């Protein structure tokens, strides 16, 4: 999920 | 000095083009050669197979993750996660290489090439190198992503290794  | 790796892409086999990224040793040593050893796989494992499982046009193409290939996996040269080095580098603009996490000092396996300017990961995610060769070879792969990050074809890292 990150980076959002 | 600093290494340079580089990445045969293929769309479903059908091979695309050629990336190859100049990682910032100068600056950022242990992540620059946790993905150049990765690159190389000279530990037995890397990412000669795997896929780009995250591609959000206009945002950032992210790959890496060979245990799991869907984001919840991946694995350093150091274990399965060493820390943030530093934030000295930032995300300008397209061709910035960096790595993704799951927060602070979670770093694995897994990184992102952005394919735009993300100033809102400065100081969240660790930079450590650009695309040297091929960047439109990057962007032609936005063209298999979704908003949401789904792809349609699978876009592997069908071959990798180090030139310098």
């Amino acid at each position: 999920a990150a980076p959002f | 000095v600093n290494p340079t790796v580089f990445f045969d892409i293929a769309v479903d086999g059908e091979p695309l083009g050629r990336v190859s990224f100049e990682l910032f040793a100068d600056k950022v040593p242990k992540t620059a050669e946790n993905f150049r050893a990765l690159s190389t796989g000279e530990k037995g494992f890397g990412y000669k197979g795997s896929c780009f499982h995250r591609i959000i046009p206009g945002f950032m193409c992210q790959g890496g993750d060979f245990t799991r290939h869907n984001g919840t996996g991946g694995k350093s040269i150091y274990g399965e996660k060493f820390e943030d080095e530093n934030f000295i580098l930032k995300h300008t603009g397209p061709g910035i290489l960096s790595m993704a996490n799951a927060g602070p000092n979670t770093n694995g396996s897994q990184f992102f090439i952005c394919t735009a300017k993300t100033e809102w990961l400065d100081g969240k995610h660790v930079v450590f190198g650009k695309v040297k060769e091929g960047m439109n070879i990057v962007e032609a792969m936005e063209r298999f992503g979704s908003r949401n990050g789904k792809t349609s074809k699978k876009i592997t890292i069908a071959d990798c290794g180090q030139l310098e």
